[PDB]
């Protein structure tokens, strides 16, 4: 969350500054790479 | 029909009213204000 030179840093559902006052069961991590116009299909209920 | 009256209020609690959880501790850990907000809003409508 500190780091910068990031365009987004995004979170649903979740404070990103709480994050690390939380337990999980599992957590996924997902790695790809698209355009620069084409990063706001990545969201829930989200068209293109 | 006083017993069932009180059970039934009582199993009223456990309701979501289309919030993500029915455990106010488990939104208050999880979200800013700005959206908690939302969701208690929620839940006091469904308890009311």
């Amino acid at each position: 969350y500190n780091s910068a030179s990031f365009s987004t840093f995004k979170c649903y559902g979740v404070s990103p500054t709480k994050l690390n006052d939380l337990c999980f069961t599992n957590v996924y991590a997902d790695s790809f790479v698209i355009r620069g116009d084409e990063v706001r299909q990545i969201a829930p209920g989200q068209t293109g | 029909q006083n017993a069932q009256a009180l059970n039934t209020l009582v199993k009223q609690l456990s309701s979501n009213f289309g919030a993500i959880s029915s455990v106010l501790n488990d939104i208050l850990s999880r979200l800013d204000p700005p959206e908690a907000e939302v969701q208690i809003d929620r839940l006091i409508n469904g308890r009311l």
